[PDB]
């Protein structure tokens, strides 16, 4: 029933060395072999370490596993970091013929430019209004790191209802995008003088406004 | 070349049974353990179980025991994962992997099978034009209230690719998806170049071509 605990996120500059620890709650780590897996988003995992410290063919020698019996843990060590090493890393061991996975660690390779989001806000189309519906569309792109807060306003009053927002997702240029949708009746849209989309990122806010 | 090929993506409703597959080729299928792993959207890897096709020796993780059936058909080198009654929470990606090489490890992986389980029924999208700083204009279309994914969006029948940004969909509380695609164009090209978003939604046999023009 033992668990394997690893940090949620580690980060390091390229060229340097990062360590990911894996600690088991019960028993001694040396009792069962430990594997490490790498998984990039949208891809299947790959084995990078097995049998504590063995390296499967194809895997760069910059990857190495070790065991620290005193702290009852295993470690994945990546020297000479490269951007391709950005992924999720999972440790794995055995508990009487049953496999146990760690929670995973997201490795962030530092060095990427911090960028503020570009915001485009669209009012409801004339056609949508004919169908007795209304949707405001807030398109948020080219921001880094991937974390934003979206707030909607009717005139100057906050709007919580009818708001659906996506998770940030990585673009092709390694920056992040997201979008937010405010649902209104055509009557609400015609009622107010304006609606606003406020996007906050790293303490700074970009606000776009549209009017009927 | 050793290879594990899994069956295609599945969209199902709760209560339905489902049997997904993992086909081995290029090796002695009965001689290697097959592992099944679950990965729910945005979460970690969970071990579901393992099977040795040679004698049907099968072990399940405690959290999956009695929830799912792992089996194998020797004569066609296929391992299976099956549910008698899908739950929405069974929505995940499922991987199979071969334990192989003197100590073995997961050396080959299937490409994964995405299982989406939802009470939503198939529905084509309503497409709305998003009508248009500097010599640059932004225009697009809103692809509203469809199920299931995916929708494919192109511009001018694939003729316009530069400056195109299609945003990943949102999943609304209604179980329906919505996305937007926006294209950035020279403002000088407005009214001299036609802009039409081609939205194809295969599951509902619906294709829409929406002309986008200034308000």
């Amino acid at each position: 029933n033992f668990m394997l605990t690893q940090p949620h996120s580690v980060s390091e500059s390229p060229g340097k060395t990062v360590t990911i620890s894996c600690t088991r709650s019960s028993g001694s780590v040396a009792s069962d072999y430990v594997q490490w897996y790498q998984q990039r988003p949208g891809s299947a995992p790959t084995t990078v370490v097995y049998e504590d410290n063995q390296r499967p063919s194809g895997v760069p020698d910059r990857f190495s596993g070790s065991i620290d019996s005193s702290s009852n843990s295993a470690s994945l060590t990546i020297s000479g970091l490269k951007t391709e090493d950005e992924a999720d890393y999972y440790c794995q061991s055995y508990d009487n013929s049953s496999w146990v996975f760690g929670g995973g660690t997201k490795l962030t390779v530092l060095g990427q430019p911090k960028a503020a989001p570009s915001v485009t806000l669209f009012p409801p189309s004339s056609e949508e209004l004919q169908a007795n519906k209304a949707t405001l569309v807030c398109l948020i792109s080219d921001f880094y790191p991937g974390a934003v807060t979206v707030a909607w306003k009717a005139d100057s009053s906050p709007v919580k209802a009818g708001v659906e927002t996506t998770t940030p997702s990585k673009q092709s240029n390694n920056k992040y995008a997201a979008s937010s949708y405010l649902s209104l009746t055509p009557e609400q849209w015609k009622s107010h003088r304006s609606y606003s989309c406020q996007v906050t990122h790293e303490g700074s806010t970009v606000e776009k406004t549209v009017a009927p | 070349e050793v290879q594990l090929v899994q069956s295609g993506a599945e969209v199902k409703k709760p209560g339905e049974s489902l049997k997904i597959s993992c086909k081995g080729s290029g090796y002695r299928f009965t001689s290697y353990w097959i592992v099944w792993v679950r990965q729910m959207p945005g979460k970690g890897l969970e071990w579901m179980g393992i099977i040795y096709p040679g004698d049907f020796d099968t072990k399940y993780s405690p959290s999956f025991q009695g929830q799912v059936t792992i089996s194998a058909d020797k004569s066609i080198s296929t391992a299976y994962l099956q549910w008698s009654s899908l739950k929405a929470s069974d929505t995940a990606m499922y991987y199979c992997a071969r334990l192989g090489g003197g100590y073995y490890y997961l050396d080959y992986w299937g490409q994964g099978t995405l299982v989406t389980v939802s009470s939503a029924s198939t529905k084509g999208p309503s497409v709305f034009p998003l009508a248009p700083s500097g010599g640059t204009a932004a225009l697009g279309c809103l692809v509203k209230d469809y199920f299931p994914e995916p929708v494919t969006v192109s511009w001018n029948s694939g003729a316009l690719t530069s400056g195109v940004h299609t945003f990943p969909a949102v999943l609304q509380s209604s179980g329906l998806y919505s996305l937007s695609s926006v294209v950035t164009v020279p403002s000088s090209s407005l009214g001299t170049q036609t802009y039409i978003c081609n939205v194809n939604h295969k599951p509902s046999n619906t294709k829409v071509d929406k002309r986008v023009e200034p308000k």
